[PDB]
C-alpha cells in the first residue's frame, strides 16, 4: 500500500484533516450542547430525573406495555 | 481440486477477494466478525457515552449523566422484561429507537452482537490458520474466553429470572456483579471457581517465568549490550539455552521442563482449563446450585456458640452483603426494609 | 586450599553439583523455611483456637478442632499484641503463645526471610551457572505481594491480626474485609493487577498456542508431538516466522512481535510489573489511601443524589462493613 | 511524501491527547459527577 | 487378501459400495442453502414464540395452555 | 524459656555468620565466567 | 481511497473524534 | 486387512505424566473432599 | 475421622511431590 | 398446617414478605394491604419500632391441621411468620431420614445442571474435532517448507 | 420412520398409551392419548398436542430427506469442504447437533413445557417467582368467599 | 371475584407476581 | 390473523435479507 | 456424609491411580 | 455392616484386581 509514516508526514494529509477532524469535533460538541444527544438517546437532563408525581427512581415493572409505561415514566 | 475441470463460479471470485492478503484480513469469517464486533464495541461506547440506566436500574450510567469511565455502563434491562430478546422491532420497543435505548435493549444488542463477534473471531482464527497451514491451537485456546462469555453473560441470566441479573457492560457494574456473586452464592467457596483462580494465577506465573527464563538464559549471539538486536527471525538454532534453563530450575525449584513442546502446551493448557472450570461453576450458579455452606460446620455452629471459623465469618459477611445490597440492587423486589432488620455488628 | 575446613564448607555450599542448590542465601533460606513449614503444618493440624480480635472470642482454625481443608487456617496473631514481637520465649507458656496467635507470627517472619533468601538464591544460582540475573527480579513481584499481605498491611493497620490468615477461607475473609474498608476494586493499582493476571493468562495461552501451532513435523500421528523435541537439540522446534505471520494476519502486521527476545520480555515484564503495581496498591491501602470514592458523585439539578454502580458497590461495602468484627467495635468510626 | 517530521507530528498529537486527558480530569471536579 | 464373507454382509454390500462417488460442480448446494435458511427462519419463529417476542392468537405460551 | 531464647539466638547467629562470611569469602570470584 | 485499510481506519476514527468532541462538551455542562 | 488387526497401537505413559496424573488425582481429592464430606 | 482423611490426602500429595522431585525421570542430553 | 393469617392490635391484615429465590436467608417482614411494612422480627431489639411484641401480631390458621386455632404469644407468632416466609406451612418428619434442615434441589434442577455442563463440554469437543478434521494434514506438525 | 411411528401411534394413543398430561396446576395428571395440534397452537411449548404433530411432521420430513440422501450423491465441492470421506467430520457435526439438543432440553426442563410436567419433575423456579400457585390458591379462596 | 383485592393481597407477599407485573400501566 | 408482533417479525426478516444483500454488494464493490 | 464420602474419596483415589499405574508400569517395562 | 462391609468388599475387589492388572498388562505388552 503506502506506509503510515509516509501519509502522516505529508502535507496533503494535513490540509485534508486540519478541516475534517475539527469539523467532526465541533459536530460532537454541538450534538451534546444542543440537546440532540438527549433527544436521540433518551437520557434525562439534570432537571428532569423526577417529576412532581414520582419522586423516586422509575420501575418498568411491565413487559408487553413497556413502551407505554416508559413513555409515562419518562420526561413527557 | 484433484486436477479436475473445476469451472469457476461466483464463489471462487468471492473467495479470491475475501482471502486476499491486505492490511485487515477479511475472509469468509470477516462478514460475520467485522459487523458484529464493530456493532458490539460501538454500542458499548455509545451506551457508556449517551444512554442512561435510569429506567431499568434507577442509576446514572453514562458520561452525559456525569459518570466517568469506571462508573459508566451499558446496563441490563429491567427484570420484568425477563429473558426478552429486546429487538428494536420487538413487542417492547416496537420500533422506537429512543425508548429501546431507555428500556435496556442496547444491552441485548451488545451482548448478542458480541457473542456472534466472538464466533466470528474464532472462525477468523480457524480461517487464517488454514490459509497459512498452521495448527488451530489458537482457536482451541480461544474457546475458553467464549465459554466464559457464554456461561456468564447468557447461561447465568437465562438460569436466573432475567437479563437483569447478567453483568452490565462496564467497570463498576462488573464489580457489582462480582460482589453480588460473593454475597449471594459464596462464589469464592466454589471449587470450580477455585480451579479457575488456580488456572489464571498459574498462567500468569507461567507467563512471567518463562519470559524471565528465556531472557536470562539467552545465548550471547552478538557483541552489543542490547540483546534484542542479537536475534534474527530466520535464525535456525535456538536463542536460549534450554539445558541451562533446565539446570537452573531443577536446582532451584526441584523440577524443570525438559521439553519445549510440552512447555508451550502447558502454557496453553493451564488458563484454558481454569477458564473452562470456572465456566462450569458459573453454569452451576445459573441454577443457584451453589457451594454456599458446609452443613456439618453449620450444625456444629448451631449446637456450639464457641465454634467460630473464617468460613462462619464469611457466611455472616455474605448475609450482610445481601441484606444491605438487596433494596437498591433489586428494585423490582420493592424491598422497603426497616433498618432494625438489617444485620449489624456493634457500634460500627 | 581444598583442605581447610572453611574452604571445604564453602565449596560444598556453593557447589553446582548438589541436587538442590544451597548457596549462602540458601543457608538462611533452608532453616527459616523448614521452621515455617514445620510450624505451619503442626498448627494447621492441631492448633487450639486463637483470639484473633483480642476480644476473648477465639477462632479455631485447625483440623483437629473441626475444620476441613477449605476452612482450616493458621489464625493471625491477637489484636491485643498488635505489632509487638511475640516469640515463644516471650510467652509464659506454650498454651498462652497458642491462644494469642504466636504460630502465625513465627510462620510469617520465617516465611518472609525464606522468600527473600529464595530470591537471593535464584540470583546466586544464576550467577554460578553463568546466566543473566533477573529471574530474581521477576520473582520479586510475588515476594512483594506476600510481604504486602503478611507484613506491610499489618504494619500500616497496626496489628498482625490484620494479616492475611494462612488459609483458604481466611484468605477470602481477608479479601472481603479489605474491600469493605478500602474499596480495592475501585483502586487503579488493583485494576492493573487484574489486567496483569488476565493478560498473563491471555499471553501464556497465546504464546503457547502459537508455538504449538507452528510445531515442525518430526513425529507421526501415533506419537506425542512433544516427542518431536529432544532435550538439548540445537535447532529451533517451531517456525517463529510462520507464527508471527499468523499473528500479524490475525490482529495487525507491525503490531506483532517479530523478535522472540522481545516477546519473551514482554511476557516477563507484563505480569511482573502489574503484580508490582497491585502489591504496591495493597501496601498503600495499608496506610489508608484506598480506591476511588465516587459515592454520591452524581446529583441532579435539585441536588438529589443519583445513584450509580459505585453507589451499589457502596451498599455492598456497607453490608460487609457493618458485619466484620461484629463484637470488636465500641466506637462508630473504624479508625483502627 | 516526507514534509513534516513524524516526531513533530507525534509530539503535537501527544500534546493534544494530554490536553484532552487534562480536560477530562478537570471535568471530574466541575459540572456533572463532581459531587458539588 | 479378501474380507470375511457373510450372507448379511452380501445383502448389505450395495449400500456401502459407492464411497467417494460425487456429483460434479456444486450439485444441490443452492437448494440445501434454501432449506437451511428456511430452517433458520423456523427456529427463529419458535424461539421468538417461546421467548414471548412473537405473540400469536391462540398461543398462550404459559402453563394455562395445559387447560 | 530463656534456655530456648539462648538456643535460638545461637542458631540464628550461627546461620547469619555463615551467610556473612560466605559472601566475605571471595564470592565475586566464584563464577564460571572469563574474568 | 475506499480501500479496506481506509474504511477500517475511518469506521473507528470518525466516531472516535465525534465522541471525543461530545465528551469534551460534556465536561463543560454546569448541571 | 488380514487375520491380525492392522490398527494395533501401543499406549505409553512416562514417569512425568504419571506424576502429573497422580498430582491431579490427589489435588482434586484434596480440593473436593471437604465438599463431599460437607 | 474426616481429619484423618484430610491429613492423609495432604501427606500423600506431599509424598507425590517428594517423589516427583527426587525420583524424577532424569533429563537426558544424549 | 393451613393458611396463616396475621393481624395486629388494630385488626388490619398483614402478609409475610416471601423469600426470593436468590436469598439463602431473608428477614421476616409483615406488610399491610397497601404495601407498608407494619411488623418484623428485628435484628436490633432496641429502639425498634416494628417488632411483633410492639405491634401485637396474632396468627390464625385456616384449612389445615391448625384450622380455627389462633396464637397470640410472640414466641410462636415469630416462628409461624418465619415459616410463612417460605410459603405455605407444612409439618415435616425429619427423624426418618435424619434430615439436616437445608433445602435440596429438584430432579429438573439436577437434569438442567448436568445437561448444561455436558453441553459446554461438548461444545469444546465439537471445536476440537472440527479442528482435527479441517487440520488433519498438519496434525503431527507443519510442512517446514 | 421411528419418529413418525412414535408420534402417530405411541403419543396419540392410537396404538400406544399416550403421554403424561396434567392440569395447569399439577393436580389431576395422568397418561392420556394426545390429539395433534396442526395450527399455530401446535408450537405452543406447553401444549401437549404439539408433541404428536411435531413427531408426525418431522418424521415425514426425515423419511423424505432420507430418501433424498439415499438417492442424490453429494457434490465434489461440498464433499471436499465438509470432508465427507472422514469419519471425524461426522463426529464433529454429530457432537455439534448433540450439544444443540442438550441446550434445548436443558432450557425446556428449566423453563418447563408440556414434556416436563410438574407432577413428575417438580415445580419450576419461575412458578415461585411469578406467584403461579400463590395466585391460583388466592383466586380459589377469593371465589367461594 | 375482586381482582383488585386479590392483586393488592398478592402484592405485599410477592411483588414479582405476574398479576402485579401485568396490565399495570393502567395503574 | 397477523398480530403486530408477527408483522414486525416478517418485516425484520425482510430487513435481514436487505442487509445481507447490502453486505454482498459491499463485498462486490471492492 | 461420613462414610459415603469416605468410599467416594477412596474410589476416586484408587481407580484412576490404578489406571495410571497400569499404563506407567507397562511403559517402564517396555523401555 | 451395611456400608463398612461395602467399602471392605469394594477395596478387596479393586486393590488385588489393580495389582493383577498391572502385572498382566506389563506382561502382555512384553507379549
Ligand atoms: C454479521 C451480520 C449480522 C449478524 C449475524 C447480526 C445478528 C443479529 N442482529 Mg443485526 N445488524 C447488522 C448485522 C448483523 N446482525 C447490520 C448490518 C445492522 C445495521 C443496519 C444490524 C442492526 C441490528 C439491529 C438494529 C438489531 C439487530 C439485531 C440482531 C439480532 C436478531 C436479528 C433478527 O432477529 O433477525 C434475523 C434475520 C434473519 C435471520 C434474516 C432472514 C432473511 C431470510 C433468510 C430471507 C427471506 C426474507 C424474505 C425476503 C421475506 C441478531 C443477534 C437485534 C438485536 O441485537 O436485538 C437486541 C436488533 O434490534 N441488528
Ligand atoms: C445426567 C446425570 C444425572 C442426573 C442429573 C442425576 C440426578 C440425580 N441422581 Mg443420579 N446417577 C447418575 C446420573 C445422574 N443422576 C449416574 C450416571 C449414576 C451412576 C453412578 C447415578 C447414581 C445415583 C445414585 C446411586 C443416587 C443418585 C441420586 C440422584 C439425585 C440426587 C442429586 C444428585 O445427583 O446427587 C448430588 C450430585 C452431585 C453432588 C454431583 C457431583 C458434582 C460433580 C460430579 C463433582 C465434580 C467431580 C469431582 C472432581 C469429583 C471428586 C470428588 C472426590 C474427592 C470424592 C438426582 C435427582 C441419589 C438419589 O436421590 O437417589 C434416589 C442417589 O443416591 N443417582
Ligand atoms: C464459537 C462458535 C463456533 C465455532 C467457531 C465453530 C467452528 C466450527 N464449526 Mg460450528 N457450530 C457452532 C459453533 C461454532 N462452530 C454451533 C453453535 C453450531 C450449532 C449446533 C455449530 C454447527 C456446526 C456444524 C453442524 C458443523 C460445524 C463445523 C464447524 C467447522 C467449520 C466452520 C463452520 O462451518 O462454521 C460454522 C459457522 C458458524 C458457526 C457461523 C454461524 C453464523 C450464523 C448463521 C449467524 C446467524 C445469526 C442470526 C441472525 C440468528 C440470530 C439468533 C438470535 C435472534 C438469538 C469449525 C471447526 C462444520 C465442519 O465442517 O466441521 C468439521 C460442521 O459440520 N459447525
Ligand atoms: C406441524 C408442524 C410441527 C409442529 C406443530 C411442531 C412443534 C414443535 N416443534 Mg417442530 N419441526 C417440524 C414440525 C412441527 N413442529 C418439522 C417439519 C421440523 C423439521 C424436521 C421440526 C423441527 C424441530 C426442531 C429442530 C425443534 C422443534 C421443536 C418444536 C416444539 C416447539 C416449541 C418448543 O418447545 O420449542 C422449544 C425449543 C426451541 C425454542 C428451540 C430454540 C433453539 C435456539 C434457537 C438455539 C438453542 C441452542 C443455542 C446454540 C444456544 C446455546 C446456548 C446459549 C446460552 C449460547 C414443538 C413441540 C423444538 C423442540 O423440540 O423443543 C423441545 C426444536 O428444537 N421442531
Ligand atoms: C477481561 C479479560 C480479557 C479481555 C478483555 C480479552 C481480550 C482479547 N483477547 C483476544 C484474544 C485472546 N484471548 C485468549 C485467551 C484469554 N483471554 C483472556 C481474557 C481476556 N481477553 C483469558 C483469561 C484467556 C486465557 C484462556 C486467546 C487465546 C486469544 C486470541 O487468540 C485473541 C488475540 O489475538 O489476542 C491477542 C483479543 C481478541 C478479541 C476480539 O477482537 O474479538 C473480536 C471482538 C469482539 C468479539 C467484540 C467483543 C464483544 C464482547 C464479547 C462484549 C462487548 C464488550 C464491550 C465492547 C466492552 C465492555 C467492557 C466492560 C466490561 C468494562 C482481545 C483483545
Ligand atoms: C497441613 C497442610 C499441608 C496444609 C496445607 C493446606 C492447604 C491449604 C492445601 C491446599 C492446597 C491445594 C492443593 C489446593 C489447590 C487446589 C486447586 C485449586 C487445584 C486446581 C486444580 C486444577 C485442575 C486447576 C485447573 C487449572 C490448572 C491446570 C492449573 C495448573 C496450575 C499449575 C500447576 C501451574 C504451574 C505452576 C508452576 C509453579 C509452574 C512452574 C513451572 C516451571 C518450573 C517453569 C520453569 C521453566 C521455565 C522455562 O521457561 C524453561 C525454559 C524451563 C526449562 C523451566 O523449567
Ligand atoms: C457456544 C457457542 C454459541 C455461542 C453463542 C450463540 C449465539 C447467540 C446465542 C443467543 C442466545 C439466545 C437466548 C434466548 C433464550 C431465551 O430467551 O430463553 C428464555 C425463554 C423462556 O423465557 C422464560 O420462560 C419462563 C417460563 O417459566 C418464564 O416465563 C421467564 O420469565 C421467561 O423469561 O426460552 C427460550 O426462548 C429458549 C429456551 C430453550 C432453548 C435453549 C436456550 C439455551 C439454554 C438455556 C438453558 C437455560 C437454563
Ligand atoms: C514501572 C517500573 C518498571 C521498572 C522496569 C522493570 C523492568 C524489569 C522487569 C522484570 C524483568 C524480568 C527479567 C526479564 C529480563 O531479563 O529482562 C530482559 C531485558 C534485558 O535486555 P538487555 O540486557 O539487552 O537490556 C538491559 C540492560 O542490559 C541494558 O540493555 O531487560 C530489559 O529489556 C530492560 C528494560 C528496560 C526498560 C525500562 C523501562
Ligand atoms: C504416607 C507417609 C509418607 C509421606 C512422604 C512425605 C515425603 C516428605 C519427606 C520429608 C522431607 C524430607 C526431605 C529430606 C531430603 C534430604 C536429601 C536431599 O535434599 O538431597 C541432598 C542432595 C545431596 O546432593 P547430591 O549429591 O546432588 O545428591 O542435595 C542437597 O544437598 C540439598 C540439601 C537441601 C536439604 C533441604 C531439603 C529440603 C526438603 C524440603 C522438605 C519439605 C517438607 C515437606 C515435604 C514435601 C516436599 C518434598
Ligand atoms: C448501537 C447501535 C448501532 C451501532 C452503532 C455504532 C457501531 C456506532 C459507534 C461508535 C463508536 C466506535 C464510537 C466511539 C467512541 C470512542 C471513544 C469514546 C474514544 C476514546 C478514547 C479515549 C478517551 C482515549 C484516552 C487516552 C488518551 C487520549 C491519552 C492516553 C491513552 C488513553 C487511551 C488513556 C446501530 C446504529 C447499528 C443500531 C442502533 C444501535
Ligand atoms: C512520550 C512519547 C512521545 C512524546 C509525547 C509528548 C507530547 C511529549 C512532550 C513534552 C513537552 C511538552 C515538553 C515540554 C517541556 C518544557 C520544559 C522542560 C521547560 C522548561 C523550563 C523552565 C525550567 C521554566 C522556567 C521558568 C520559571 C521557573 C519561572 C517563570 C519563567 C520560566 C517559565 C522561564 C512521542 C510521541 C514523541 C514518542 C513516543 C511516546
Ligand atoms: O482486625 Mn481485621 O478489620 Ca482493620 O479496621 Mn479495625 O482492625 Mn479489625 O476492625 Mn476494621
Ligand atoms: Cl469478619
Ligand atoms: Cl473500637
Ligand atoms: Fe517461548
Ligand atoms: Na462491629
Amino acid at each position: 500500500e503506502r506506509p503510515f509514516s509516509d501519509i502522516l508526514t505529508s502535507i496533503r494529509y494535513w490540509v485534508i484533516h486540519s478541516i475534517t477532524v475539527p469539523s467532526l469535533f465541533i459536530a460532537g460538541w454541538l450534538f451534546v450542547s444542543t440537546g440532540l444527544a438527549y433527544d436521540v438517546f433518551g437520557s434525562p437532563r439534570p432537571n428532569e430525573y423526577f417529576t412532581e408525581d414520582r419522586q423516586d427512581a422509575p420501575l418498568i415493572t411491565d413487559r408487553f406495555n413497556a413502551l407505554e409505561q416508559v413513555k409515562k415514566l419518562s420526561a413527557q | 481440486i484433484g486436477t479436475y475441470q473445476e469451472k469457476r463460479t461466483w464463489f471462487d471470485d468471492a473467495d479470491d477477494w475475501l482471502r486476499q492478503d491486505r492490511f485487515v484480513f477479511v475472509g469468509w469469517s470477516g462478514l460475520l466478525l467485522l459487523p458484529c464486533a464493530y456493532f458490539a464495541v460501538g454500542g458499548w461506547l455509545t451506551g457508556c457515552t449517551f444512554v442512561t440506566s435510569w429506567y431499568t436500574h434507577g442509576l446514572a450510567s453514562s458520561y452525559i449523566e456525569g459518570c466517568n469511565f469506571l462508573t459508566a455502563a451499558v446496563s441490563t434491562p429491567a427484570n420484568s422484561l425477563g429473558h426478552s430478546l429486546l429487538f428494536v422491532w420487538g413487542p417492547e420497543a416496537q420500533g422506537d429507537l429512543t425508548r429501546w435505548f431507555q428500556l435496556g435493549g442496547l444491552w441485548a444488542f451488545v451482548a448478542l452482537h458480541g457473542a456472534f463477534g466472538l464466533i466470528g473471531f474464532m472462525l477468523r482464527q480457524f480461517e487464517i490458520a488454514r490459509s497459512v497451514n498452521l495448527r488451530p491451537y489458537n482457536a482451541i485456546a480461544f474457546s475458553a474466553p467464549i465459554a466464559v462469555f457464554v456461561s456468564v453473560f447468557l447461561i447465568y441470566p437465562l438460569g436466573q429470572s432475567g437479563w437483569f441479573f447478567a453483568p452490565s457492560f462496564g467497570v463498576a457494574s462488573i464489580f457489582r456483579f462480582i460482589l453480588f456473586f460473593q454475597g449471594f452464592h459464596n462464589w469464592t467457596l466454589n471449587p470450580f471457581h477455585m480451579m479457575g483462580v488456580a488456572g489464571v494465577l498459574g498462567a500468569a506465573l507461567l507467563c512471567a517465568i518463562h519470559g524471565a527464563t528465556v531472557e536470562n538464559t539467552l545465548f550471547e549471539d552478538g557483541d552489543g549490550a542490547n540483546t534484542f538486536r542479537a536475534f534474527n527471525p530466520t535464525q535456525a538454532e535456538e536463542t536460549y539455552s534450554m539445558v541451562t534453563a533446565n539446570r537452573f530450575w531443577s536446582q532451584i525449584f526441584g523440577v524443570a521442563f525438559s521439553n519445549k513442546r510440552w512447555l508451550h502446551f502447558f502454557m496453553l493448557f493451564v488458563p484454558v482449563t481454569g477458564l473452562w472450570m470456572s465456566a462450569l461453576g458459573v453454569v452451576g450458579l445459573a441454577l443457584n446450585l451453589r457451594a454456599y455452606d458446609f452443613v456439618s460446620q453449620e450444625i456444629r455452629a448451631a449446637e456450639d456458640p464457641e465454634f467460630e471459623t473464617f468460613y462462619t465469618k464469611n457466611i455472616l459477611l455474605n448475609e450482610g452483603i445481601r441484606a444491605w445490597m438487596a433494596a437498591q440492587d433489586q428494585p423490582h423486589e420493592k424491598l422497603t426494609l426497616p433498618e432494625e432488620v438489617l444485620p449489624r455488628g456493634n457500634a460500627l | 586450599e581444598n583442605t581447610s575446613l572453611w574452604a571445604r564448607f564453602c565449596e560444598w555450599i556453593t557447589s553446582t553439583e548438589n541436587r538442590l542448590y544451597i548457596g549462602w542465601f540458601g543457608v538462611i533460606m533452608i532453616p527459616t523455611l523448614l521452621t515455617a513449614i514445620s510450624v505451619y503444618i503442626i498448627a494447621f493440624i492441631a492448633a487450639p483456637p486463637v483470639d484473633i480480635d483480642g476480644i476473648r472470642e477465639p477462632v479455631s482454625g485447625s483440623l483437629l478442632y473441626g475444620n476441613n481443608i477449605i476452612t482450616g487456617a493458621v489464625v493471625p496473631t491477637s489484636n491485643a499484641i498488635g505489632l509487638h514481637f511475640y516469640p515463644i520465649w516471650e510467652a509464659a507458656s506454650l498454651d498462652e503463645w497458642l491462644y494469642n496467635g504466636g504460630p502465625y507470627q513465627l510462620v510469617v517472619c520465617h516465611f518472609f526471610l525464606g522468600v527473600c533468601c529464595y530470591m537471593g538464591r535464584e540470583w546466586e544460582l544464576s550467577y554460578r551457572l553463568g546466566m543473566r540475573p533477573w529471574i530474581a527480579v521477576a520473582y520479586s513481584a510475588p515476594v512483594a505481594a506476600a510481604t504486602a499481605v503478611f507484613i506491610i498491611y499489618p504494619i500500616g493497620q497496626g496489628s498482625f491480626s490484620d494479616g492475611m490468615p494462612l488459609g483458604i477461607s481466611g484468605t477470602f475473609n481477608f479479601m472481603i474485609v479489605f474491600q469493605a474498608e478500602h474499596n480495592i476494586l475501585m483502586h487503579p493499582f488493583h485494576m492493573f493487577g487484574v489486567a496483569g493476571v488476565f493478560g498473563g493468562s491471555l499471553f501464556s495461552a497465546m504464546h503457547g498456542s502459537l508455538v504449538t501451532s507452528s510445531l515442525i513435523r518430526e513425529t507421526t500421528e501415533n506419537e506425542s508431538a512433544n516427542a518431536g523435541y529432544k532435550f538439548g537439540q540445537e535447532e529451533e522446534t517451531y517456525n517463529i516466522v510462520a507464527a508471527h505471520g499468523y499473528f500479524g494476519r490475525l490482529i495487525f502486521q507491525y503490531a506483532s512481535f517479530n523478535n522472540s527476545r522481545s516477546l519473551h520480555f514482554f511476557l516477563a515484564v507484563w505480569p511482573v510489573v502489574c503484580i508490582w503495581l497491585t502489591a504496591l496498591g495493597i501496601s498503600t491501602m495499608a496506610f489508608n489511601l484506598n480506591g476511588f470514592n465516587f459515592n454520591q458523585s452524581v446529583v441532579d439539578s435539585n441536588g438529589r443524589v443519583l445513584n450509580t454502580w459505585a453507589d451499589i458497590i457502596n451498599r455492598a461495602n456497607l453490608g460487609m462493613e457493618v458485619m466484620h468484627e461484629r463484637n470488636a467495635h465500641n466506637f462508630p468510626l473504624d479508625l483502627a | 511524501i516526507g514534509r513534516i517530521p513524524l516526531w513533530l507530528v507525534g509530539t503535537v498529537v501527544g500534546l493534544l491527547a494530554i490536553g484532552l486527558l487534562a480536560i477530562f480530569f478537570y471535568g471530574s471536579y466541575v459540572g456533572l459527577g463532581s459531587s458539588l | 487378501e479378501p474380507g470375511i464373507v457373510t450372507p448379511l454382509g452380501t445383502l448389505l454390500r450395495p449400500l456401502n459400495s459407492e464411497a467417494g462417488k460425487v456429483l460434479p460442480g456444486w450439485g444441490t448446494t443452492v437448494l440445501m442453502a434454501v432449506a437451511i435458511l428456511l430452517f433458520a427462519v423456523f427456529l427463529l419463529i419458535i424461539l421468538e414464540i417461546y421467548n414471548s417476542s412473537l405473540i400469536l392468537d391462540g398461543v398462550t405460551n404459559s402453563w394455562e395452555s395445559l387447560a | 524459656m530463656l534456655t530456648l531464647k539462648i538456643f535460638v539466638y545461637t542458631v540464628v547467629t550461627f546461620f547469619v555468620g555463615l551467610f556473612i562470611f560466605g559472601f566475605l569469602s571471595n564470592d565475586p570470584s566464584r563464577n564460571p565466567g572469563k574474568g | 481511497i475506499f480501500t479496506v485499510r481506509w474504511l477500517a481506519i475511518h469506521a473507528i476514527a470518525v466516531p472516535t473524534i465525534f465522541f471525543l468532541g461530545a465528551i469534551t462538551a460534556m465536561q463543560f455542562i454546569q448541571r | 486387512m488380514a487375520r491380525p488387526n492392522p490398527n494395533k497401537q501401543v499406549v505409553e505413559l512416562n514417569r512425568s505424566s504419571l506424576y502429573w496424573g497422580l498430582l491431579l488425582i490427589f489435588v482434586l481429592a484434596v480440593l473436593f473432599s471437604s465438599y463431599i464430606f460437607n | 475421622m474426616e481429619a484423618l482423611v484430610y491429613t492423609f490426602l495432604l501427606i500423600g500429595t506431599l509424598g507425590i511431590i517428594f517423589f516427583s522431585i527426587f525420583f524424577r525421570e532424569p533429563p537426558r542430553i544424549a | 398446617l393451613g393458611h396463616a393469617s396475621f393481624k395486629d392490635q388494630e385488626g388490619r391484615e398483614l402478609f409475610v414478605r416471601r423469600m426470593p429465590t436468590f436469598f439463602e436467608t431473608f428477614p421476616v417482614v409483615l406488610i399491610d394491604k397497601d404495601g407498608v411494612v407494619r411488623a418484623d422480627v428485628p435484628f436490633r431489639k432496641a429502639e425498634s419500632k416494628y417488632s411483633i411484641e410492639q405491634v401485637g401480631v396474632s396468627v390464625t390458621f385456616y384449612g389445615g391441621e391448625l384450622n380455627g386455632l389462633t396464637f397470640t404469644d410472640p414466641s410462636t407468632v415469630k416462628k409461624y411468620a418465619r415459616k410463612a416466609q417460605l410459603g405455605e406451612i407444612f409439618e415435616f418428619d425429619r427423624s426418618t431420614l435424619q434430615s439436616d434442615g437445608v433445602f435440596r434441589s429438584s430432579p429438573r434442577g439436577w437434569f438442567t445442571f448436568g445437561h448444561l455442563s455436558f453441553a459446554l463440554l461438548f461444545f469444546f469437543g465439537h471445536i476440537w474435532h472440527g479442528s482435527r478434521t479441517i487440520f488433519r494434514d498438519v496434525f503431527a506438525g507443519i510442512d517446514e517448507d | 420412520l421411528l419418529c413418525f411411528g412414535f408420534g402417530a401411534f405411541h403419543v396419540t394413543g392410537v396404538f400406544g398409551p399416550g403421554i403424561w398430561v396434567s392440569d395447569p396446576y399439577g393436580l389431576t395428571g395422568s397418561v392420556q392419548p394426545v390429539a395433534p395440534s396442526w395450527g399455530a397452537e401446535g408450537f405452543d411449548p406447553y401444549n401437549p398436542g404439539g408433541v404428536p404433530a411435531h413427531h408426525i411432521a418431522a418424521g415425514i420430513l426425515g423419511v423424505l430427506a432420507g430418501l433424498f440422501h439415499l438417492c442424490v450423491r453429494p457434490s465434489i465441492r461440498l464433499y471436499f469442504g465438509l470432508s465427507m470421506g472422514s469419519i471425524e467430520s461426522v463426529l464433529s457435526s454429530s457432537i455439534a447437533a448433540v450439544f444443540w439438543a442438550a441446550f434445548v432440553v436443558a432450557g425446556t426442563m428449566w423453563y418447563g413445557s408440556a414434556a416436563t410436567p410438574i407432577e413428575l419433575f417438580g415445580p419450576t423456579r419461575y412458578q415461585w417467582d411469578q406467584g403461579f400457585f400463590q395466585q391460583e390458591i388466592q383466586k380459589r379462596v377469593a371465589q367461594s368467599t | 371475584q375482586r381482582v383488585r383485592t386479590v392483586l393488592d393481597m398478592d402484592d405485599p407477599a410477592k411483588e414479582e407476581t405476574v398479576k402485579e407485573l401485568r396490565k399495570d400501566i393502567n395503574n | 390473523s397477523v398480530t403486530p408482533s408477527l408483522k414486525n417479525f416478517l418485516l425484520s426478516l425482510v430487513a435481514g435479507a436487505v442487509v445481507l444483500a447490502a453486505i454482498a454488494g459491499a463485498v462486490t464493490a471492492v | 456424609v461420613n462414610i459415603l464420602g469416605l468410599t467416594a474419596t477412596a474410589l476416586f483415589i484408587i481407580i484412576p491411580t490404578s489406571f495410571l499405574l497400569i499404563l506407567y508400569v507397562k511403559t517402564a517395562a517396555s523401555e
